[PDB]
């Protein structure tokens, strides 16, 4: 009923993901199956277009990623995490992974082109969001991050740049970099410096706890209008990090530095999410007193925002970037290392 | 103000994630 319902629904989830997870999914379009528009977001190895599927006429948003560019890095593992995470998983906060391939030079991540632009843009533009605003998006990480830890699942990129605003004012999250299916301690110095915890920092071994981290500094930063933790450099903002000394605006609620005291805990063993109660604490805590769970997870709550949207293709919501030519060898790339994407 | 102090920063803009 209240505590049984939701125990069925991540069983029966876990059965879904985990026939997902050992027999992914592969080869499930081509380029040629698609005009290329315009680009929405560029990133270290490539960049994310807004494409055009020809037999369909839907609109797409088309993660490109350079072999190359990835190896160099050393991202091969991460990269082929991202794409065998994203294709097993269900919920309505989660991106949908639509196609993915690969040719001689790049892979491909071919996802449902959520039209409202990030979080970001808006944040920035507009300064900060009312508490009631902010609450509304923490609501939908909270049980994003429920699904996705009770599938044994880290996610690890929590940011506004990240999260992406639909046609209906709901969250849809994007970038699944970093996601790693780990039941035990994981080591990688990962993530975006203003969301990483102390525990990454210092290089002890972490584990979901991590993402709770990563919710108090999005709450704070969604409130506020900028990070409990920012400097020029990384450097100078880990110092900030690891002291734990939070200081919080003047129009913040009681309520709200609370919770986020006990989202923004150093200690493992007192931070929201990773006590004997789990997610319930986080649930349960008197910011949250107005939200009503099921009706979030349902979409029937009135989003604060709803972003203009001018038909299909339309790209308003998003910065341009410069153009360039996606380049494809007549000699395969990396062959061998990318065998299971 | 702290708000004065971050738009004055040099990290306002879209942030790129870090590794490894
Ligand atoms: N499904 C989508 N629909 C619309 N826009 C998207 C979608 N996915 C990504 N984007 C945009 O493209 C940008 C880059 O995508 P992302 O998956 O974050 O790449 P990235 O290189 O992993 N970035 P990061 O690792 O955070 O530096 C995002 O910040 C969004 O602005
Ligand atoms: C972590 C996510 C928890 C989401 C809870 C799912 C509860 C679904 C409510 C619908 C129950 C009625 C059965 C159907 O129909
Ligand atoms: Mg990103
Ligand atoms: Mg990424």
């Amino acid at each position: 009923s209240e505590q049984e319902s939701v125990k069925e629904f991540l069983a029966k989830a876990k059965e879904d993901f985990l026939k997902k997870w050992e027999t992914p999914s592969q080869n499930t379009a081509q380029l040629d199956q698609f005009d290329r528009i315009k680009t929405l977001g560029t990133g270290s190895f490539g960049r994310v277009m807004l494409v055009k599927h020809k037999e369909s006429g839907n609109h797409y948003a088309m993660k490109i990623l350079d072999k190359q560019k990835v190896v160099k890095l050393k991202q091969i593992e991460h990269t082929l995490n991202e794409k065998r995470i994203l294709q097993a998983v269900n919920f309505p906060f989660l991106v949908k992974l639509e196609f993915s391939f690969k040719d001689n030079s790049n892979l491909y991540m071919v996802m449902e082109y959520v039209a409202g632009g990030e979080m970001f843009s808006h944040l920035r533009r507009i300064g900060r969001f009312s508490e009631p605003h902010a609450r509304f998006y923490a609501a939908q990480i909270v049980l994003t991050f429920e699904y996705l830890h009770s599938l044994d699942l880290i996610y690890r990129d929590l940011k506004p740049e990240n999260l992406l605003i639909d046609q209906q004012g709901y969250i849809q999250v994007t970038d699944f970099g970093f996601a790693k299916r780990v039941k035990g301690r994981t080591w990688t110095l990962c993530g975006t410096p203003e969301y990483l915890a102390p525990e990454i920092i210092l290089s002890k071994g972490y584990n979901k706890a991590v993402d709770w981290w990563a919710l108090g500094v999005l709450i704070y930063e969604m409130a506020a209008g900028y990070p409990p933790f920012f400097a020029d450099q990384p450097i100078q903002i880990y110092e900030k990090i690891v002291s734990g000394k939070v200081r919080f605006p003047s129009h913040f609620s009681s309520d709200l530095k609370d919770l986020l005291r006990n989202l923004l805990q150093v200690d493992l063993t007192k931070r929201f999410g990773n006590l004997k109660n789990g997610v319930n604490d986080i649930k349960n805590h008197k910011w949250f007193a107005t939200t009503d769970w099921i009706a979030i997870y349902q979409r029937k709550v009135e989003a604060p925002f709803i972003p203009k949207f001018k038909g299909p293709g339309d790209t308003s919501n998003f910065d341009d970037y410069e153009e360039e030519e996606i380049r494809v060898s007549i000699n395969e790339k990396c062959g061998k290392e990318f065998t299971e994407f | 103000t702290t708000y004065a102090d971050f738009i004055a920063s040099g990290r306002t803009g879209r942030r790129a994630s870090i590794h490894d």
